[PDB]
């Protein structure tokens, strides 16, 4: 009865490397720059993934741009939490196979408290024992979690497509669960986990803006496409021009 | 324009 599970398994992007030189001594600038680079190349793959998500390419192109601009941070934080879970049991932040943050790096990064919050989020994957299929469904849903306060070009269609992917998450749970009561509870837990991303991503957007503004004094380069996305929509997010779409 | 370029591919 789940109709998207194998599609989502086949369009899932491969793992991206940072290219960080893990022999240099860590600095704030080296760590945040490396993260920006990794972010750029992950964003390229997130765009190819979003384009392959059934129904997405049927939204107006301006809505596709809006959705990616708004949700890239949430999608990438969620994917990174999943990687941390599957590879180091959420003990360290697994940005890339060649950029793992231990405690020390979290301190040098200058964004320690945000790193701790993101590691707590990965621990939620550990406690819930999130399966790969649930992960893929929820990550697809994260592309439908934020919209402009005035809405999209075709709101009606976005609403129906979002409802369709919510239903798919439920179908995956009931395909895997035991009882109707247990699967209802599981849906509740996993939509709460999705909802809990929003305050984290808000804080991360604030930090991102702070860094973007200070990029010259801090020697933190932002690559081209990240710069254009950030300066395009992060001020609007911080100004309250967007509205989270809650799942629970 | 870069995001729009990736979308139009
Ligand atoms: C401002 C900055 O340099 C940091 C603050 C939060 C950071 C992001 C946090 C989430 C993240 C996870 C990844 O796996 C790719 C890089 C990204 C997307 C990071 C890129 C650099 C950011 C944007």
């Amino acid at each position: 009865i789940p109709i998207f599970l194998s599609v989502l398994q086949s369009i899932e992007p491969e793992v991206v490397y940072a290219g960080y030189d893990n022999t240099q001594p860590d600095t704030s600038a080296s760590l945040l720059t490396s993260l920006n680079e990794l972010g750029e190349r992950q964003l390229v793959r997130v765009v190819k993934w979003a384009k392959a998500l059934p129904g997405f390419r049927n939204l107006h192109v301006d809505d596709q741009m809006t959705l990616i601009q708004y949700s890239w941070m949430g999608v990438m934080v969620f994917a990174m939490g999943w990687r941390s879970y599957k590879n180091v049991n959420s003990r360290m932040l697994y940005f890339a196979p060649d950029l793992v943050f231990n405690e020390q790096r979290m301190q040098k990064s200058t964004m320690y408290n945000l790193c701790v919050r993101m590691r707590h989020l990965s621990q939620e994957f550990v406690w819930l024992q999130v399966t790969q299929e649930e992960f893929l469904c929820m990550k697809a849903l994260l592309l439908f979690s934020i919209i402009p306060v005035e809405g999209l070009k075709n709101q009606k269609y976005f609403d129906e497509l979002r409802m369709n992917y919510i239903k798919e998450l439920d179908r995956v749970i009931s395909f895997q669960g035991k009882n109707p009561t247990s699967s209802s509870q599981r849906f509740y837990q996993l939509t709460k986990l999705l909802d809990s991303l929003q305050p984290i991503v808000r804080k991360l957007h604030q930090f991102t803006f702070d860094l973007f503004v200070q990029s010259q004094s801090l020697s933190v380069e932002f690559p081209e496409m990240m710069s254009e996305i950030i300066s395009a929509q992060v001020p609007k997010i911080l100004a309250g021009m967007v509205k989270p779409l809650l799942f629970h | 324009a870069l995001l729009r370029y990736l979308l139009d591919k």
